[PDB]
């Protein structure tokens, strides 16, 4: 039978496929997901228009084995943001796109930019445009009341103004020189550009 | 021949010669999440934890007191050592709602330069890609 | 009028050495 | 019957890890945590995930009104010795309650201040006009629906509840130690 | 089974492809992304109508190696 | 033959002869992000930082005090030198919420002209494209 | 997998072709 | 009535030479 429709559809199993452990190939030429890249913001960031950001690594980035410097300090990272903010948001999504090593190594990391403690997006000072959103309505109401008072002393436009200018998205301002992190979203492989050699002793 | 080169590289990494160790570390705060040993070799800082201790989260503290993430690798025979890739005057250790501050009392601003591109002074990192 | 609470700041009173003994990884 | 219970972590195993990143749900993003303890096999004899292993996850979608917990999916764990397994499992609290939760910012002022201010200025103007001898609804209708924001501090304890069977047969093997 | 629809769709993995490092060809004849070109605005800009702007570089722009003046 | 020309170009770049160095640099502000050495050769300004120091962001300060971006290249054996492509009386160094001002106390407005199109007086840049 | 729809579409790269001087 | 805050301006009191020693890159 096919009855018991509600109870029979709440009893449909959820079968999740198992996983098998693998192993990373070369952990000396590897930067894995979830590595934190600490860089200093060069450009001042204002989210009025879509644009491109730039930061420089403040520290050397080692491999997952922790033995080879894969990204040197002073490496330049280029990213971009778009879309602006919505009401109630205080952080913008920044995607870092490419990093250039001072020795000429280039890798396309397309990773999310975060704050100094890894919170998602870049955040700074927020301009909510209070006056541009409410000044028309406030001014219209006050002039209406003043005119009514003057007319009485002889012995809705405010809603229209508010409806048009109430929805102005906020603007984020982030100062130059601020510390940011790049959280690596994919595995970065440096096997094709570096190799190791032992130093002759003394 | 490449096996010979790899063996030489591993031997150079293991030999670990000419290293100075700084042991001047103080701590204040929640001592229940404290390491049993902390030191640095001039490039990395090592915190050793006991077998029965949970491994906490370690944070980098700047001059103004702001915390930031620092990369870490877990080393040791029993994964009891957290190695952070920086030498810093002050560290923050957090596990849940407990915090502990670690102070480097012999901080050397100069450090030792990394001329080779590796964690060891006995291995060069060389540019294979050419181009 | 309400902001995100900060994580606990450790007290700076009971400041003591971390290393009671030399680590054996230092080979000492 | 399960095949090899020494190279196995089954569904419903609790992985206790410490949150590294500070979590703010304004934008979609990626989280990161480290295992605080060794994870043994179902037989309880082999350490399959070492302590200090790094777990990477992500969240998205934000919160809705009345919600105080965000859904986090942990995607991959990396062992300090180089073992990688793709566990796509739900993140929970310290006692296994679904989702990560922290302090919630409900944006009371951003939702009601326009209406309150409009009403108060309207009443003040009416009072001043009388002393000679709806805009508030429009403001509220536009800004009433602002989703809350969750803040979770760094260093907080979390669990990963394993949603599938994890098999380690291809990366480990056991050997007896010669006595003495 | 295909049940658990909401929980099963929040557990769909996000698999991001890895990247491989390459190398720039000639860093003496190259200006890479993210280089800042400092120029002085010639025209006065008023955004009433769409239009064209013009500026002049105030400084020499070097290569990524920092050895050849490219602009 | 082209390998010979390339070797000659590299030798000319490395030889670095007939260079005058200005070392009159002062600093005020947050000394924890300060360089250990600053100088210029008449064309570029070099700030050297220690091994344990984070590399900060460096800004160009004009007469009115407005900051602007200046291109930089990272040089040195251990990437410890930031070379900015300008000589300026005043510089601004920022890292996070710390700022440090660098003052060139021997600023030469004239400088030395760049007649060759390269950073060295021993290499011409020549117009290959013809057209 | 094709999940993580919002985060995966904010991480789509923007690849701009280079230019050659004439 | 509210404007974007400026970055910190360094104090102009503790003005001291940058170069305590001649750099070795100058070969001196």
């Amino acid at each position: 039978g096919g009855g018991g429709g509600e109870l029979a559809e709440k009893l449909q199993p959820m079968r999740l496929s198992g996983s098998s452990a693998g192993r990373l190939g070369n952990r000396d030429m590897l930067i894995t997901q979830g590595t934190q890249l600490d860089c200093v913001l060069e450009t001042r960031l204002v989210t009025t228009q879509p644009g491109m950001t730039t930061c420089h690594l403040t520290r050397d980035v080692y491999s997952t084995s922790g033995r080879v410097v894969l990204l040197d300090r002073g490496s330049k990272v280029v990213g971009f943001y778009q879309g602006g903010l919505r009401q109630g948001q205080a952080r913008i999504f920044v995607q870092w796109s490419r990093i250039e090593t001072p020795s000429g190594v280039v890798i396309n990391l397309d990773s999310p930019g975060t704050g100094p403690l890894g919170e998602a997006g870049l955040g700074g000072w927020i301009d909510r445009h209070f006056w541009e959103r409410f000044g028309g309505a406030i001014m219209i109401s006050l002039i209406g009341d003043l005119g009514d008072w003057a007319s009485r002393q002889g012995s809705s436009a405010a809603a229209e103004a508010l409806r048009n200018s109430i929805n102005i998205p906020p603007t984020l301002y982030k100062n130059q020189g601020e510390r940011v992190n790049i959280l690596v979203a994919r595995d970065l492989d440096f096997s094709d550009v570096y190799s190791l050699e032992s130093i002759p002793t003394k | 021949r490449e096996a010979n080169a790899r063996a030489a590289v591993e031997a150079a990494f293991e030999q670990r010669v000419g290293a100075y160790y700084n042991l001047k570390y103080m701590m204040s705060g929640d001592k229940d999440i404290a390491p049993v040993n902390a030191w640095d070799d001039g490039r990395f800082t090592y915190f050793k934890f006991s077998a029965n201790a949970d491994l906490p989260s370690i944070y980098f503290v700047d001059a103004e007191g702001n915390e930031s993430l620092v990369p870490r690798t877990t080393v040791g025979s029993s994964n009891n050592i957290i190695a952070v890739h920086k030498v810093n005057p002050k560290w923050m250790i957090r596990l849940g709602n407990r915090a502990l501050a670690i102070f480097n009392e012999a901080y050397d601003p100069n450090g030792v330069p990394n001329d080779t591109g590796t964690a060891s002074p006995a291995v060069r990192r060389v540019n294979k890609g050419g181009n | 009028c309400a902001s995100a609470p900060k994580p606990k700041q450790p007290s700076d009173f009971n400041r003591e050495p971390v290393n009671k003994t030399v680590p054996v990884e230092i080979q000492r």
